């Protein structure tokens, strides 16, 4: 089940 | 970071003349990810070879498996040809079933 | 043993073509189970092993949305990297991202990961405590301070100890017979003279799962170190793996040498002799 990321 | 592909050419199962099999070329440890891989039969590029989805190892180096269905014979010679930015020229590795 | 779930994504800019490619792949242990490829026609998360297709239509919808969000954000991150490093869009660059979790044999949470590499080198990584970051350089330090102010760590910790672990446990139950299996190695040996006085013994392991395996040569009961050659473990293409280990031995002395094969699926180790 996939997560998420943020902008650098 | 530029890293040279390691290359292994081999069959899925032990090779037996006349028996259907799969010819593999595994490239790994390379960077960047752009790479050209061809399977060769008697020096001629094999058509419609398939490959795995781009993935990478713990050190971030990439790996791919290229493969095709084939039926080995006594006289047919197979190899894998690899081009990558780290090489001076495309590298050819021969399939050696007796390794 | 313990188990892992990992998603590996690669973003690559393509000056000339003009438009970057994002591809993500998902694994449980050594079994790939999904992929998403921004270049492909479907624009969907796709199954890559049959066991995951036990999931319903809502799974594919939700997972597609999440991986598309990642795709957009990492492709944006390529552009941010250009700013932080004062680089031109004329060059091609690579951003790799790994995230996921480990659980024990009984499903207990062990470890979580959230980490990036730019052009093959570490950029930023969530530390084991899941509360702080390691920034590899000045650019990453900018991201680190931003993520600190935005409390990105708490968000990831929540995902890693929650959804990530819940998903992994679910897969281990649903795909139990695939993922909790051990296929032991099938073995054999080859022999190749190198000269009149040395020859190579090669110990082969085929058809095993998971990929971890130990092939060792010893002469009369001790290691060989750099007299032994160990090739990178490789996929057979059918869900199993292969490896070999070689030693150069004095010709005529092919017996001071034993190959010991050790794998999670072997009740007792194998012993091979030429």
């Amino acid at each position: 089940r996939y997560g998420f990321v943020a902008n650098f | 970071i530029q890293r040279t592909p390691k290359i292994q050419v081999y069959s899925r199962h032990p090779a037996e003349n006349g028996k259907s099999n799969f010819l593999n070329c595994y490239v790994s440890g390379f960077h960047p990810s752009d790479i050209e891989v061809d399977l060769l039969k008697n020096g001629e590029r094999i058509e419609k070879v398939e490959h795995s989805d781009l993935s990478f190892s713990k050190d971030w180096s990439f790996y791919l498996l290229y493969y095709t269905e084939f039926t080995p014979t006594e006289k047919d010679e197979y190899a894998c040809r690899v081009n990558h930015v780290t090489l001076s020229q495309p590298k050819i590795v021969k399939w050696d079933r007796d390794m | 043993g313990s188990h892992s779930m990992r998603y590996f994504s690669t973003s690559v800019s393509r000056p000339g073509r003009g438009e970057p490619r994002f591809i993500a792949v998902g694994y449980v242990d050594d079994t790939q189970f999904v992929r998403f490829d921004s270049d492909a026609a479907s624009q969907r998360m796709e199954p890559r092993a049959p066991w995951i297709e036990q999931e319903g239509p809502e799974y594919w919808d939700e997972e597609t949305g999440k991986v598309k969000a990642h795709s957009q954000t990492d492709r944006e991150n390529l552009r941010i990297a250009l700013r932080y490093y004062n680089q031109s869009e004329a060059g091609s660059h690579t951003l790799q991202m790994m995230f996921g979790c480990d659980v024990g044999s009984d499903g207990r949470f062990l470890r979580g990961y959230h980490q990036y590499a730019y052009d093959g080198k570490d950029y930023i990584a969530l530390k084991e405590d899941l509360r702080s970051w390691t920034a590899a350089d000045m650019a990453a330090q900018i991201t680190k301070r931003k993520w600190e102010a935005a409390h990105v760590a708490e968000q990831q910790r929540a995902y890693l100890e929650g959804t990530c672990v819940d998903g992994l446990r679910r897969y281990l139950e649903n795909g139990k017979e695939t993922l909790q299996r051990t296929d032991p190695p099938k073995t054999h040996m080859t022999h190749h003279p190198i000269s009149d006085h040395e020859a190579t013994l090669r110990c082969w392991a085929l058809g095993f799962y998971p990929a971890e395996i130990t092939l060792t040569w010893q002469r009369d009961g001790e290691d060989q170190t750099q007299d032994t050659e160990l090739v990178e473990t490789r996929p057979a293409g059918d869900g199993t793996f292969q490896k070999w280990a070689a030693v150069v031995v004095p010709s005529g002395e092919e017996q001071r040498y034993t190959c010991h094969v050790q794998h999670e699926g072997l009740p007792k180790p194998l012993t091979l002799r030429w």
